């Protein structure tokens, strides 16, 4: 069903957290 | 810079050039038609050479 | 008054390349005069030695005028 | 002619991107027809595939390798059904002309 | 089957290189002294001068220099005023048959925009006027014809006008026949084209404005674009 | 024979035309001339294998050929230097890469491009400076 | 050169070869099928247009 | 709203593919390109006077004392040649992805390019220089081709003998009419589109990724008119004379013509066809196929894939298309002498062969190759 | 519209926020990397026709000259 | 820095009004570095 | 058919009121008018030219040299005079029968109306007659009554200090381009 999978990583596409929300 | 790419361009290609071009030309059959008609090909090439420089 | 232009000419011709096109028109200049009944002339021989002395010029020209 | 065919297969490139030839057929009337025939499953799948190559596309990129389709592997799962739509077509016409 | 005048380095060749506008008081200098006789800049008026090589008040001179007859008159039918700054420059010949009449029917032509309609023009404007030399064998010019080997034809009716030292540079620089080519080929240049300083120095925002904004607007569509350039699809037939 | 000779009679750099014909020409000939050495020995297993071999030398070294011829000869036009060795070097650059390409390997295009360019490149000198190879006998 | 009704009208005079060589062109010879002076009253004034016909 | 249903519908939800590329971009140009040509066209009108009489002096006043005159006539005449630049790219994005497929945005299409080319022909008349008079009087004089029908017509256009006065100012009334008609054309144009939706260059169905065009053809759309923006300026800034012509910069003399006439760039593939086929008339209708050749295009599509990216032979054809197409503007440029003839018309022969013949034969093999024919 | 456009079944697609992903990720890492893989997959088709137009237009500028060149025996 | 964004991007108004500002003195600068630069560019050829 | 659905929506199958009176024709008569004086303003442009040396003399040569140009130059100012009388009978109805409930279309309506008086004055400026430059110089002064920035609008407008060439041929621009805004 839904749980069979997660999102994938994007952690390759993602950036280096309202902290640092409104710097990015 | 050192170890590989000072030593794969000057030292080791010029290693790799060669061994290659020994393995064609040491690649042989043995077997004696070949080789002669090889001597038939330098037959006709000398013969053009000969001719073509008349 | 020395105009920058004559020296450059000099230069320009004392080029080997173009000295030998010179060399070449003026052959055909006396071929033209002494060919008596003819039309041809060395118009096309004349440009071709000024397309080669006026690019020699071009490099040397400008800076020489002020 | 495999050699050949093969060969154009890898150039046409329809393979790398993840579609077989029938995924890649106009959609002329005759075509859109066969496809609404198709069993759910292939037209499913055949969305996919084609929504698939539109990413790609978009990001001007090409699935990996090993993902490509290959000469063997391509099946037409339209071929059999296009048939009849183009049979039954010109079955009309002809009997038109009667 | 034409000479093809070579590249010259012009100073304002450069992509900002802006016109000398030192040189080009010289070369008009040369116009006013040699080229007016025969040739009509009809569209340069004195007032053009004004802030490119000439300062108002000095320019009102040069206006005042020569003189203009308009006709309307209460009763006669003209009136001779010296040029004033609006007044355009004073062409010669007023019919071009005039002109024909005493340039072997070959009109001057006006030289306003000749470096722009000669193709070539800079360099061939130097390349004719500094072209006079000998004419070779088999070539019989008509009467009245000189020989030129860029001229179309190499037969130009204009003689050659400019002679070593033909006239005084105000400023000094010395008159040779070349440094007179140069300057007038950079004025008939300058006539052609009055804001080819104040176009490139537009060109020079322009470059610097695009790239300021080129970037910015290519961050702004990929940051838009990212969304979707990394959107992942999964087919999960049940 | 007046024919290759040819080559060398006009300026470089100029009628590139007649310089790739020619140059594409000898590649070809020395890959018929090397595939037939390569067919006489190491034999094929089909006629048709071989014929096909002959081809495959003959168009590589055909390429090899023409962009040499090509490369050499607009390089010279660009530049505007006709007798610059450096010419024959791109020249001899482009033409190992061809090689490199019909052998799909970037590595020989390595060895390719150096080694065969500088082989073309002591050409030019060769000729420029007027080098005689395989001189006759004058002691 | 006249210019009449807009086409820059050529009035034209022939030299000695122009008037008298002009018929020698026979009619295979000219292209056309016109008769060189029929084209003239007076030989030596040949008055045409000036527009050549290709385009 | 009504208008709004109009315009977010239209401009902002289009259901756009994902994947069209950069040349999709190019129409929207065309179309920002027209707006500046008009908005520059009627900056010209405030100044320019029809008269022959003062035509020459009108536009040398246009570039010498109107302000920032020579800024707006260069911007004109450099955006007429990036109109002409971007209305070529998107005929070849049409041709090659299979876009002709669309029969009536296609037809419509050809028909703006009929009214383009007559509207800078036209404006290119409109400063009467020395190459605007013997350009206008020579294909003008192309028209007296028809026999019967052809001569009258001529006058009729030229409004008398030969061109004059009367003609300089009929041409500045059409000129300033026809890119309004233009405009309209080009809703029509858009209208017999989102219809059917535009191509993407994989020519398969783009049902299923479907994008917004608001924020993501709309940023990228901004971003081609940035960068358009920076070729036209960059071409009338700092090369403002290059894509034009000099002896245009002398005044119109009917006693003497330009030595050596040829049209702009954009007109010269024509050109060249037309002086290669020997007859007149046949010129003229060469010269018209080649750009009706066109419209015919939607009627010679053989194949069953819609764009040519999975196609390698077509594709191989097309980039000799575009080659030949090339030889043909460079011909035209060329004096009428050998070898330059021989080429033209091979170069012409070669153009209707492959757009006629060898497409569609090609389209059947590469049919044949994947088991489909 | 949206909504009648077409049908699809079990496709999920997964997306992040622009924010949160960095602007132009891995740009020139496979930036270069993709635009040589594209060049190579599309450069035998383009260019040869190209290079016969470069080859054409260069042999007609030569044999053009050739042409104005005056025959040797031209007027002897 | 978070203070931009919470005081001058925060506000679409504010986000309006720094770009108006800020293009209000751009046009200064910009005119008078590239005037310079132009000047300079071209030192000695102008009218002076 | 997309392009015949529209033609078809608007003028074939579209639901009128029975009962509407010969009133309701004006404003279709008003289009007709348009097209009417952009036809006939477009023969008046390949003879007309915009120089104050030369537009009362090009307006004559229409009137005498040009094969019915007279025919044409009346039609057109009476073509203007006759679509006058037809918005003004247009705006009459709209405010007799209460039409103006429907805002949106009387608000494009007061643009267009607006538009039509702006084409008009402009062309009767254009034949450079006494009447036309004194009228003109009359109403652009109009623009002068601004508090501020009257005098600009003014001497923009005019293009100079008065009235002269420079209006001409800016007139004859604006005065060409309106009728296809009044169209759209
Ligand atoms: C200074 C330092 C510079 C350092 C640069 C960087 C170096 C990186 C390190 C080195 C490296 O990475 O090498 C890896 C690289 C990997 O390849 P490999 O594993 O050696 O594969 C070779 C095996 O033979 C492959 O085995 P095979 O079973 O496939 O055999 C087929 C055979 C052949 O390959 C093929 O299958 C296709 C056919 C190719 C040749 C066809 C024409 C043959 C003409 C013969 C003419 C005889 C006369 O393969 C080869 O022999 C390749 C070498 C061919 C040599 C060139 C022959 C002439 C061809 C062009 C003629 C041009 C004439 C112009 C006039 O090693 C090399 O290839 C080194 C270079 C080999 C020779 C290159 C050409 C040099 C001579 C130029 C011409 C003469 C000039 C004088
Ligand atoms: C400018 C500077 C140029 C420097 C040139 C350096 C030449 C020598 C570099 C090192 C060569 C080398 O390492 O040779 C090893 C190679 C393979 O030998 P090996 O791996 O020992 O295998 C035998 C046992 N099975 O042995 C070989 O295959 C031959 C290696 C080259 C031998 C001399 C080649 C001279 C070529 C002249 C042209
Ligand atoms: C000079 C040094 C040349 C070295 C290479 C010579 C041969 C080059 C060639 O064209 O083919 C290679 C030749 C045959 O190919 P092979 O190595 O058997 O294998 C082919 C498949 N890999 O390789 C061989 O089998 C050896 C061939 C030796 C004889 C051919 C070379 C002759 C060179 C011209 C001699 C002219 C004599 C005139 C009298
Ligand atoms: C600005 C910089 C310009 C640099 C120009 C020269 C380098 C250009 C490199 C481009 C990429 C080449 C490449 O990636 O291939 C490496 C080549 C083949 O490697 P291979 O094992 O076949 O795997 C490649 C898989 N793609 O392996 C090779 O044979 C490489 C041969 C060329 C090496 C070039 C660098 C040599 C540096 C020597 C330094 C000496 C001190
Ligand atoms: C210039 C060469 C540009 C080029 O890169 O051509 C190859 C390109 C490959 O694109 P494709 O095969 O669709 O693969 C896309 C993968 N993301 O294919 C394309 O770029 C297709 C480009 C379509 C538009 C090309 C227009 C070329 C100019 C045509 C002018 C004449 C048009 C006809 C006039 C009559
Ligand atoms: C005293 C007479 C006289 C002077 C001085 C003179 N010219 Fe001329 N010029 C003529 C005449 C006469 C013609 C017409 C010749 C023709 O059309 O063949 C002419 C024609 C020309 C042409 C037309 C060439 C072409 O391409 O058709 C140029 C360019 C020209 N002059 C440049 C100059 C320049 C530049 C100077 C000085 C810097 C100059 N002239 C000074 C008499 C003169
Ligand atoms: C209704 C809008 C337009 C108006 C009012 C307009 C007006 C003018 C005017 C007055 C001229 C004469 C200026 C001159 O050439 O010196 C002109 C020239 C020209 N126009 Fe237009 N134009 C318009 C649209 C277009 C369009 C759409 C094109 C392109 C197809 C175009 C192409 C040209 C060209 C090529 C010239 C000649 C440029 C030159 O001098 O070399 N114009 N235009
Ligand atoms: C200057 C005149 C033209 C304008 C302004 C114009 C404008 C447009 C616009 C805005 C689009 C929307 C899609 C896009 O831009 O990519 C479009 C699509 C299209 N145009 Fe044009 N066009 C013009 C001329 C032509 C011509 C001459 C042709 C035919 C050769 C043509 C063929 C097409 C086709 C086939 C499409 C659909 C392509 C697609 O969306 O996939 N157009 N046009
Ligand atoms: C685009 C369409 C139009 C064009 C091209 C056009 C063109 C012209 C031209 C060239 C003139 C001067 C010559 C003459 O007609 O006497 C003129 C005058 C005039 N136009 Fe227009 N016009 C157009 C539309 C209109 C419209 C819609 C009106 C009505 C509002 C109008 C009212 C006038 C008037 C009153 C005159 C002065 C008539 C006179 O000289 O007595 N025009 N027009
Ligand atoms: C999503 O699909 C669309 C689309 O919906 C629209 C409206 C346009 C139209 C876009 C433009 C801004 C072009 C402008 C077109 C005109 C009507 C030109 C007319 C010019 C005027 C003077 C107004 C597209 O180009 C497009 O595909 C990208
Ligand atoms: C409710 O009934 C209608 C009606 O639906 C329509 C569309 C029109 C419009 C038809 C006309 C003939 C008027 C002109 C219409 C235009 C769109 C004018 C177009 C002309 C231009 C120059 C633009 C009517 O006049 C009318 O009532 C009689």
């Amino acid at each position: 069903s839904h749980t069979d999978v997660k999102v994938p990583d994007f952690s390759d596409y993602r950036r280096a957290s309202k902290e640092s929300s409104e710097a990015r | 810079l050192d170890l590989i790419w000072l030593e794969k361009t000057i030292p080791k290609s010029t290693s790799t050039l060669h061994t290659n071009m020994t393995t064609l030309t040491t690649n042989q059959k043995g077997l004696i038609k070949l080789y002669f008609m090889s001597f038939l090909i330098n037959i006709i090439l000398i013969i053009i050479l000969y001719s073509i420089n008349l | 008054l020395v105009d920058p232009l004559t020296t450059v000419r000099e230069h320009c011709e004392q080029l080997e390349k173009c000295v030998k096109a010179r060399e070449r028109l003026e052959l055909c200049d006396n071929r033209v005069s002494s060919r008596s009944q003819t039309e041809e002339d060395c118009t096309e021989e004349l440009f071709d030695f000024l397309h080669a002395r006026d690019h020699c010029v071009a490099h040397k020209l400008f800076k020489n005028l002020k | 002619l495999d050699g050949f065919r093969k060969w154009y297969y890898n150039a046409a490139g329809f393979n790398k991107l993840g579609l077989m030839r029938d995924d890649t057929l106009h959609e002329t009337e005759d075509v859109k027809e066969a496809i609404r025939r198709l069993p759910e499953d292939l037209y499913n799948d055949r969305m996919f595939r084609i929504k698939r190559a539109l990413d790609l596309t978009m990001r001007h990129q090409i699935l990996p390798k090993d993902q490509w389709t290959k000469y063997e592997e391509d099946k037409f799962y339209l071929e059999p059904y296009l048939k009849e739509v183009i049979r039954e077509r010109k079955e009309r016409e002809e009997w038109a002309k009667k | 089957l034409e000479l093809h005048p070579p590249s010259y380095p012009w100073s304002h060749r450069g992509l900002l290189s802006s016109l000398d506008h030192t040189s080009i008081r010289r070369g008009f200098q040369v116009y006013k002294q040699v080229c007016s006789s025969c040739h009509s800049m009809d569209y340069v008026a004195y007032r053009h001068l004004v802030g490119v090589c000439y300062t108002e008040e000095e320019a009102k001179a040069l206006a005042e220099e020569v003189e203009v007859q308009d006709g309307p008159n209460d009763d006669g039918e003209m009136f001779m005023r010296p040029g004033k700054l609006s007044d355009y420059f004073p062409k010669p010949y007023p019919n071009p048959e005039a002109a024909r009449a005493a340039n072997n029917g070959a009109l001057p032509p006006d030289l306003s925009y000749i470096v722009r309609a000669r193709h070539g023009g800079e360099d061939y404007v130097f390349s004719l006027l500094t072209g006079y030399c000998e004419p070779p064998t088999g070539v019989s010019l008509r009467e009245g014809l000189y020989f030129n080997p860029y001229f179309p034809g190499q037969a130009i009716g204009m003689a050659p006008p400019i002679y070593t030292e033909v006239l005084e540079y105000d400023d000094g620089t010395p008159a040779t026949m070349s440094q007179v080519a140069k300057d007038v080929a950079t004025f008939l240049r300058w006539a052609s084209e009055p804001e080819h300083d104040h176009r490139k120095r537009m060109g020079l925002k322009m470059l610097l404005m695009m790239g300021l904004l080129l970037p910015l607007t290519y961050a702004m569509k990929r940051h838009k674009w990212s969304v979707l350039k990394s959107r992942k699809l999964a087919y999960r037939p049940p | 024979k007046r024919f290759f000779e040819s080559y060398h009679e006009v300026p470089d750099g100029t009628q590139c035309h007649r310089k790739t014909y020619i140059t594409t020409a000898l590649g070809g000939i020395c890959g018929i001339i090397g595939s037939a050495y390569s067919v006489s020995l190491n034999p094929a297993d089909s006629t048709l294998e071989a014929v096909a071999r002959v081809g495959r030398y003959t168009f590589t070294a055909a390429a090899i050929g023409a962009m040499f011829g090509l490369t050499t000869c607009v390089s010279a036009q660009v530049r505007e230097k006709p007798d610059d060795p450096l010419n024959y070097f791109i020249g001899g650059c482009a033409g190992g890469l061809t090689l490199g390409a019909r052998t799909h390997s970037y590595g020989t295009a390595a060895m390719g491009c150096v080694y065969m360019g500088t082989a073309a490149a002591l050409f030019k000198i060769g000729k420029l400076e007027g080098w005689e190879l395989f001189p006759t006998p004058k002691v | 050169a006249f210019k009449w009704r807009g086409k820059p009208l050529f009035v034209r005079h022939r030299t000695k070869k122009e008037i008298d060589q002009e018929a020698a062109v026979e009619v295979s010879q000219l292209r056309d099928p016109q008769h060189d002076l029929d084209r003239v009253k007076k030989p030596e004034w040949v008055i045409l247009i000036g527009v050549c016909t290709h385009l | 709203h009504p208008l709004f249903k109009i315009i977010n519908h239209s401009f902002i939800d289009l259901p756009a593919p994902s994947n069209i590329s950069s040349w999709w971009n190019f129409g929207s140009l065309l179309g920002v390109c027209l707006m500046v040509q008009i908005i520059t066209g009627l900056f010209l009108a405030m100044h320019y006077t029809s008269d022959t009489m003062t035509a020459f002096s009108s536009v040398t006043h246009i570039c010498r004392d109107v302000n920032y005159g020579w800024l707006i006539r260069y911007m004109h005449a450099n955006g007429a040649s990036m109109f002409f630049i971007c209305l070529f790219l998107h005929v070849g994005r049409g041709l090659y992805y299979g876009s002709y497929t669309f029969m009536e945005t296609w037809n419509i299409g050809v028909l703006l390019l009929f009214a383009v080319m007559a509207t800078a022909f036209m404006g290119y008349v409109l400063p009467w220089g020395q190459m605007s008079f013997w350009g206008a009087t020579v294909i003008t004089n192309l028209l007296s081709a028809i026999p019967y029908i052809g001569t009258t017509l001529v006058e009729w256009i030229w409004g008398g003998f030969s061109v004059d006065k009367a003609t300089l100012t009929r041409f500045f009334a059409f000129h300033f009419i026809l890119p309004f008609i233009i405009a309209a054309l080009a809703i029509v144009h858009l209208l017999f589109l989102h219809e059917t939706g535009s191509n993407n260059p994989t020519g398969l169905n783009s049902d299923a990724d479907k994008i917004p065009f608001h924020p993501y053809y709309t940023i990228k759309d901004i971003l081609g008119i940035l960068i358009m923006f920076l070729i036209l300026m960059t071409l009338v800034l700092f090369f403002p004379d290059m894509l034009g012509d000099p002896d245009n910069y002398m005044p119109a003399n009917p006693l003497n013509t330009p030595p050596h006439i040829k049209p702009e760039w954009y007109f010269l593939f024509a050109y060249a066809i037309l002086r290669s086929i020997p007859n007149k008339l046949g010129g003229v209708l060469a010269l018209i196929l080649s750009i009706l050749i066109l419209a015919l295009m939607p009627f010679l599509h053989t194949s069953k894939q819609r764009s040519l990216m999975f196609r390698p032979i077509t594709q191989i054809l097309y980039w000799i298309l575009v080659a030949n197409l090339l030889i043909l503007t460079w011909i035209g440029g060329q004096p009428v002498e050998h070898p330059f003839i021989i080429i033209g018309q091979l170069a012409s022969i070669s153009y209707f062969s492959i757009i006629l013949i060898l497409m569609p034969i090609s389209g059947i093999i590469e049919d044949k190759m994947l088991k489909l024919y | 519209e949206f909504g009648n456009l077409a049908r699809i079944r079990h496709v999920i697609s997964y997306s992040l926020s622009p924010f949160e992903q960095r602007a132009f990720p891995s740009y020139f890492s496979k930036g270069i990397p993709n635009v040589l893989r594209r060049t190579r997959e599309r450069i035998l088709r383009v260019a040869p026709p190209f290079v016969v137009v470069y080859l054409i237009y260069t042999w007609g500028n030569q044999e053009f000259e050739q042409s104005k060149r005056k025959n040797p025996a031209m007027y002897e | 820095p978070s203070r931009l964004y919470s005081l001058l991007f925060r506000r679409t108004s504010t986000f309006a009004l720094t770009i108006a500002v800020g293009a209000l003195f751009f046009e200064r600068a910009f005119d008078q570095g590239a005037d310079a630069i132009y000047e300079h560019i071209n030192e000695g050829k102008l009218w002076k």
